[PDB]
RNA sequence: CGUCGUCAGCUCGUGCCGUGAGGUGUUGGGUUAAGUCCCGCAACGAGCGCAACCCCCGCCGUUAGUUGCCAGCGGUUCGGCCGGGCACUCUAACGGGACUGCCCGCGAAAGCGGGAGGAAGGAGGGGACGACGUCUGGUCAGCAUGGCCCUUACGGCCUGGGCGACACACGUGCUACAAUGCCCACUACAAAGCGAUGCCACCCGGCAACGGGGAGCUAAUCGCAAAAAGGUGGGCCCAGUUCGGAUUGGGGUCUGCAACCCGACCCCAUGAAGCCGGAAUCGCUAGUAAUCGCGGAUCAGCCAUGCCGCGGUGAAUACG
């Protein structure tokens, strides 16, 4: 009937809902090639499914808030991993060695004081 | 700071700017903080004591 | 760029709104 | 509009003006400084040209 | 439909405060909203860590303020019983506006 | 890098030919992180190789590759007073590195207005042999066998 | 010129604020200058109770304050009767309408603010310092206690250069965010100068 | 490219006080620390000295020198 | 408060060695980010420091739902707008989870390598946190304080000027020299913050700064706010140019008693140097550098291109 997973990245949220279906997607309400119009990254998104041979069997629709299409890029494809294993649970032996199922969390670093940009530091001359 | 530079307290601006925060401690006037009526130092002395109501230390 | 006060840019850069930048 | 030659006499003639009377800013013009109430100390040389470096003192770390 | 808002800084503080009024109304008006949350704001004052000079010193103190709500339907007089006048917290400060 | 023998940071393979090489290529295109540019100028560039050239870009490309790797470089030493130039092998990592650079390098010192072009004529050139990405690799090759005598400082 | 203050530093855990009420924006600056009134007249005044901390909670137009001493009965008074004067100068300084509660120490030898005065006077006595100090350590080490350490400042004794001692025993861990340390700091005006004067207590743990 | 807006400000020091001697014509001088205030058609003609921040410099006010702001007129600083 | 230095050290107690200063312990072998741990040993333990206990970010669950969504149903001015619903995102509080715990290999042990599960590991990523001491380090100008000095004044009020001067020298930066670019238009994703005379919706007058009018907000429910880079379409066509905006002339807005000295902003004109920088020299090992915009404190206004902080996109390289 339907299926879940979430998926986050680099602060961002994507509700990832696969249904049985054609297999196109809806982000937000736009195409999937609508709402990431030219992004040669797009297509990331929907590896886990070509992971086991899915896109063409299924369907999705996802909503997405937070951060930027290149962060959502990456949690609508965390999520498109999760909830194809609601469906299916035996789909981890394949989905995970890729790392699908992994939730990157490489994050921006704190802003420290003393320093330009957390690490940059200042410059001196004849010091 | 000095006694006799704290009229700031005297209103009297003739003018509304004039007017200068000044530290309600040590009349500390480069580093007022409103909140507060404090100066940078003075802040940070009390909120180490925690004379200054739930303002803990930051960290991130 | 960053620089020319009369255009998009210069306008964003030094946080204001004109004849170059408007309100909408 | 007032243009070319015409334009430039006009101008010319206004620097003139607050030039001759004793203004202040005429007289940026005719010391050759900036007008505009800038820094005279660092970053003036669109306005004095080339700079015309002159003997200084060392050890007073002018860093 | 009495609304109540509930701000403290500590964040127990108001978990307790706010919890006696569920507790407490949940035997005369509706069954309460349950205290819900709400953001915090936190206000952060970064200090130089010495006077005279060095720029580079520091250290950071932030007040964070916290919020809670609740909301109780149906207001039945005992309800403004068991809640008028038997709280306890001393860092906390509430508004009501039923 | 004193204590580990820092590991290579591995890259994704290409969205299109999944071929990590080739993101490495568009890595080294990038600047200030703008890996979209970036991305599209290989990607346009490969579609000019395919116009200007009957070719698979893909196998243009790794060709390239192929004649700019420089397989003897020279490196400094202190021996005794002067600064001899050792010769030696290269590394199969740093032949890379080296290679893509260059690529770009003398891709972005070619004429032609459009970024895109440039690599894909510098790629083509790359292939015949020809191009100023080829001159720096034979050039290096040249510097070392130049200073085949210091070669016994092995290093 | 290191390390912080051992409070400051672990006031989110094993050590409580000195003034616990809410407030906010318009009020907060002007309902804090007021504590800091009510705390200057009580040091001023409470000093040969043994003053060592001066709690205030408030609600509104109520204020708490509860003066913690080690002699309560200088405090309150005769009957009674200075617990009158001190609680009404109290509103010729806040129309507020406040109260003031009295808590006794248990044993003021694991007082830092205590212990520290304790060290302070006899300094301004003109004891001898090293002596002071260690004596200090072990009352406080003496009576309880799983670590204290003691610091005077300088110009011990009046010298023309100025010196520091020390003093400790047992685990005084400030490193340890949890450890539960009492610090207290006196002064010590002087016919040669100004010398202060840290007291570190080192109570349980967890 | 100066603006102030509307209301030419001018201090009433000089001005209530050049005026009064445009009843009897003009005068011999004047003597204000306003150089802060614009100038006036009313005061042309007339010399005001203006004040350096130490001495009370001789300025005479004439027409094409109207708009501008006394203090203009009177150099504060001392170089070459 | 800075600093060596977040460096892996500095010591004590008792014992033992030495006429003594002192030594042993703290050295040796293995290991570690670490005086970390293991084995050894006339040493046995301990204190300060390391680590841990605290905060932010990674995954899961409970509680809570005016944030949230047809997930799921009916309606629609089809705006999650309406009813409704807490599932989901989220909000903030608590609980779980990682410990070389399990599997194979070497080892005496600590542990090293490898593998499974897992969101994650072998200190998972970033903070707070700085030992005994050193520099006669920095600050009597924040405050405090010994001593010395001044008291019609080395005090106090005021107006004005100065701290903003310049032939020059240096440091830290901003903007840039352009096509991986600049301009115009259209269109899309963020976080953390701040708001009472304060944020300013929307409407009108103005090219505009801004003015007039005026709704909501007491602020997860209103406003600042537009994110910018980006995607799509057009223009420019390699030129000191539709690069670059200094400088200067004019008009004007706004704050403020007041913007000459000496404010920011808008519009017209002007349109400089600069075509990538000598010797020499600085930063950064990953979500880092690089690049893009957003907020805040101070604050009437503002010389912010500074400082503290936020998220977006996102590398190269490390033999040694
Ligand atoms: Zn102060």
């Amino acid at each position: 009937e339907q299926y879940y997973g979430t998926g986050r990245r680099k602060e961002a949220v994507a509700r990832v809902f696969l249904r049985p279906g054609n297999g196109k997607v809806t982000v937000n309400g736009q195409d999937f090639n609508e709402y990431f119009q030219g992004l040669v990254r797009a297509v990331a998104a929907l590896e886990p499914l070509r992971a086991v041979d899915a896109l063409g069997r299924f369907d999705a629709y996802i909503t997405v808030r937070g951060g930027g299409k290149s962060g959502q890029i990456d949690a609508i494809k965390l999520g498109i991993a999760r909830a194809l294993v609601q469906y299916n649970p035996d789909y981890r032996a394949k989905l995970k060695p890729l790392g699908f199922l992994t939730r990157d969390a490489r994050v921006v670093e704190r802003k420290k004081y003393g320093k330009h940009k957390a690490r940059r530091a200042p410059q001196y001359s004849k010091r | 700071a000095r006694k006799a530079l704290i009229e700031k307290a005297k209103r009297t601006p003739k003018f509304k700017v004039r007017a200068y925060t000044r530290c309600v401690r040590c009349g500390r006037a480069r580093s007022v903080y409103r909140f507060f009526g404090l100066c940078r130092i003075c802040l940070r002395e009390l909120a180490h004591k925690g004379q200054l109501p739930g303002v803990r230390k930051a960290s991130w | 760029g960053k620089g020319d006060r009369r255009t998009r840019r210069g306008k964003i850069w030094r946080g204001t709104y004109g004849k170059y930048r408007p309100r909408k | 509009w007032k243009l070319e030659g015409e334009l430039r006499a006009e101008v010319a003639a206004n620097i003139k003006r607050l030039m001759d009377i004793g203004c202040y800013r005429g007289l940026r013009h005719r010391r050759g400084l900036p007008v505009r109430g800038q820094r005279t100390r660092t970053n003036a040389r669109t306005r004095k040209g080339p700079r015309k470096t002159v003997a200084g003192k060392k050890k007073a770390p002018r860093k | 439909k009495i609304r109540i808002k509930l701000r403290g800084f500590d964040h127990k503080t108001l978990d307790a405060s706010a919890q006696k009024i569920v507790e407490a109304a949940r035997r005369s008006g509706a069954q309460v909203s349950g205290p819900i949350p709400l953001p915090t704001r936190v206000r952060r004052f970064t200090v130089i860590r010495g006077p005279f000079k060095h720029k580079d010193s520091r250290e950071h103190f932030e007040l964070r303020t916290h919020n809670r709500l609740v909301d109780i339907i149906n207001p039945n007089r005992k309800t403004i019983e068991q809640l008028m006048t038997l709280d306890l917290p001393t860092g906390v400060e509430i508004e009501i506006k039923t | 890098a004193r204590r580990r023998r820092a590991e290579v940071r591995q890259l994704q393979p290409d969205l299109v030919y999944g071929d990590v090489l080739v993101t490495a290529f568009i890595n080294k295109i990038m600047r200030d992180g703008k890996k979209n540019l970036a991305a599209r100028i290989f990607y346009d560039a490969c579609k000019i190789i395919q116009e200007k050239t009957g070719q698979e870009p893909l196998k243009v490309f790794k060709q390239a590759v192929e004649n700019v790797k420089p397989r003897m470089e020279v490196r400094s030493r202190r021996v005794g007073g002067a600064n001899y130039q050792v010769p030696m092998e290269v590394s199969p990592r740093r032949q890379q590195s080296l290679a893509l650079r260059w690529l770009v390098q003398a891709a972005n010192q070619r004429p032609e207005r459009r970024a895109a072009v440039r690599i894909a004529h510098e790629l083509m050139d790359a292939a015949e042999g020809k191009g100023g990405a080829v001159k720096k690799k034979e050039d290096v090759e040249r510097m070392a066998e130049a200073n085949r005598a210091y070669a016994h400082y092995r290093w | 010129g290191n390390k912080i203050h051992p409070i400051g530093f672990r006031l989110g855990i094993t050590r409580d604020w000195e003034s616990r009420w809410y407030a906010g924006k318009k009020q907060y600056r002007h309902l804090l200058l007021e504590d800091q009134r009510i705390r200057g007249l009580l040091e001023k005044e409470l000093y040969s109770a043994g003053l060592a901390r001066v709690d205030i909670e408030r609600a509104a137009d109520n204020v708490a304050v509860t003066v913690h001493v080690a002699k309560p009965g200088v405090v309150i008074g005769r009957g009674g009767e200075r617990i009158r004067v001190l609680r009404e100068e109290l509103a010729k300084l806040t129309g507020k309408n406040v109260a003031l509660n009295v808590q006794e120490v248990q044993n003021p030898n694991l007082s830092a603010p205590l212990v520290a005065q304790r060290v302070a006077e006899q300094i301004e006595r003109r004891f001898a310092v090293r002596r002071a100090i260690k004596q200090a350590v072990q009352r406080v080490m003496e009576s309880g206690a799983k670590g204290a350490k003691v610091i005077v400042s300088g110009r011990i004794g009046g010298a023309e250069q100025a010196r520091t001692e020390w003093a400790a025993q047992g685990r005084v861990p400030l490193h340890t965010l949890r450890a539960n340390i009492d610090y207290g700091f006196a002064l010590a005006r002087t016919t040669y100068g100004v010398l202060g004067v840290k007291a570190y207590i080192f109570l349980g743990e967890v | 490219p100066r603006s102030l807006k509307k209301g030419v400000f001018v201090d009433d020091h000089l001005l209530e006080k050049v005026l009064e001697l445009n009843a009897k014509g003009e005068k011999r001088l004047i003597k204000t620390w306003s150089r802060r205030s614009t100038i006036v058609p009313e005061m042309v003609g007339h010399t005001i000295a203006v004040y350096n921040g130490k001495q009370h410099v001789p300025v005479y006010i004439t027409e094409n020198m109207v708009g501008h702001k006394l203090g203009e007129f009177a150099p504060t600083r001392t170089y070459r």
